[PDB]
């Protein structure tokens, strides 16, 4: 039972994205690891609102998956949904194998699902610091 | 206390109070000290490094054209002060007294393709290139290697 | 939840930027070391004024991704928000690289988030007289 | 919490300059050691102003910055800081390098910060009996 | 008490009462002294500098054409009084009595693009262009070194 | 324990503890013996 008229109250002006549960400073910090500043400020920024409005999509795709039910497209947030469906499936061309590259994933699903904390990590992958780091 | 039984591919360092000089022993071999000399910890791993893995061990071993052991005239190991030597794979080779195991078994990075390195020469060399790499320099390592 | 409006009372005439909770007096005696006398008394204002801006925008942009959420342009900031990416977007071209030569950062996300002070520093830069002297 | 409307008392008829915590009879003892004697009467009251009016924009303008915020062109004091520019702007170009010569700084951010007593002087500098001899 | 020994790279100082002179002993070597001296301090070591790094040290050791160590006619060593003398990368060597560590192992500061460094001259010298560089001058020191 | 002085037209004897070999020391000298090393007695008059 999430709040969501509070996720209602934080859809940006645009069409893109404490209650997602996860540690956004340590994520950050990985990030800035793997070398986000070579993008510009604008590619930079561009790529953590794509990586938050599909981090936010996994979370809600596994809350509805849990009640049983690219593709995103309930009356009370058809509206946010699809415009973040038509906001994504135009600004995820622009970066292709980004998941890889920043060491999240093989695509989208892999990288949100192993970000979002539903789903265990190998112990070869680098992922460990941002599931473990916050449990202190 | 006097005996000592040194197990394959570990060594020790016992102080020889004569001379004041350390000195290892190696091998699957057992040991036999005197009364002035003392060993001065249980016997460790010799340690051994995988392949895509290296190390960074401070100080060391100043060796000849052929990679022998140079030795000082008072029976102690000569050294490279303060500097760091990078070892790859290789047999578990032991550790000469003065020296600290500072970088650990850590791999070998792979670069991603569309992905580079920003590289900046900290000391003066010359690479294998041929250039005179001022420190200072600035470098594009690139490639999926 | 911090002090919101007390923020909108801080916006300057211009358009540019205790609540920020940052040591500021060693931030000016870091910068002062570094040699910030050597642009004129205007450029450096205009320079402490960038810096300022830019750590606001940080902090600000830090706290809406605990939320979830130069491409920073909710109802009751969007004008202050706007006329500041409008002044940094263009005062910025006039110091290219001011964040490596002052010794702050690769580029200004490396820069304002080191000194923001949620993620740690290495041991080999000089940052650790900003965040630890304050800590006395 | 300065007393701002009793520094709105203090503004001169021409535009320049116990509330600043300041030892100025010893910054006098120190100013005539330094040799200000041979700039006629005239010209060490024009200093002494100079000095005098930077040392406020320097206290005010670190009350800014610890807030978060030849450039400093609040509703309640814009006009006395901008005739305080506009005269500073004017006369300083009569003075050039008067704060090396004079021992104070390198530029006026170095001069009137070391003399505001925010920074910790080095011990070559003969800067020490202007802020530990107020503290007898 | 009498008994001393000399780690490798370590040194001490040990004053002759019969002469009032001090003296300093290195290597890994043992020790034993004599009734009038005295040795100093526990065993210290020899500082070493690595590389990208400097210090200074009060009051230099005097040498000759060849850098041998300079000594007086009482056996004392030959100072230079109140001077500094920076050391660049080198050997562990000693300190010789009568002498201060001042500045620390610090690195030899980079100087990065676009940037430079204002050095005033303090004392009148010459200079590896050829200038005699008198005291009160200003210098300009750029570029990427 | 480690200083010994052997006065004029003394001795000593020590026992090499490696070697299980003793020897005798004399003259008016002064010694120091090793770790492995012991000296068996006080110095006796030659």
């Amino acid at each position: 039972a999430v709040p969501w008229t509070e996720l209602l109250s934080l859809q940006t002006e645009d069409g893109f994205w404490l209650i997602l549960n996860l540690n956004t400073n340590g994520l950050h910090s990985f990030l800035k690891q793997k070398g986000i500043q070579s993008l510009g400020v604008k590619g930079r920024e561009c790529l953590l609102d794509l990586i938050a409005t599909m981090l936010v999509l996994q979370f809600i795709r596994t809350r509805l998956e849990k009640e049983g039910i690219m593709k995103m497209d309930i009356p009370w947030a058809f509206e946010a949904i699809k415009q973040a469906s038509e906001w994504v499936r135009r600004t995820e061309g622009q970066y292709p194998s980004i998941c890889p590259r920043l060491e999240l994933g093989n695509d989208w699903d892999s990288a949100t699902k192993q970000l979002l904390g539903l789903q265990p990590i190998s112990t070869v992958s680098p992922l460990h610091r941002v599931l473990h780091y916050s449990q202190g | 206390e006097f005996i000592i039984r040194i197990p394959p591919y570990h060594y020790i360092h016992v102080l020889d109070q004569n001379s004041n000089v350390s000195r290892v022993e190696v091998g699957p071999k057992t040991y036999i000290r005197q009364d002035n000399e003392r060993v001065l910890f249980a016997p460790m791993r010799m340690v051994t490094v995988p392949p895509r893995h290296y190390c960074t061990v401070a100080n060391p071993v100043s060796r000849d054209a052929q990679g022998l052991v140079l030795f000082d005239v008072t029976g102690q190991v000569r050294l490279r002060h303060a500097d760091l030597e990078i070892r790859l794979a290789q047999d578990p080779f032991p550790l000469y007294p003065g020296e600290v195991l500072e970088k650990d078994i850590t791999p070998l990075q792979v670069v991603l393709p569309n992905t580079a390195l920003h590289l900046k020469a900290l000391l003066d060399f010359e690479d294998k290139d041929g250039d005179k790499v001022v420190a200072g320099d600035e470098w594009l390592f690139e490639g999926p290697g």
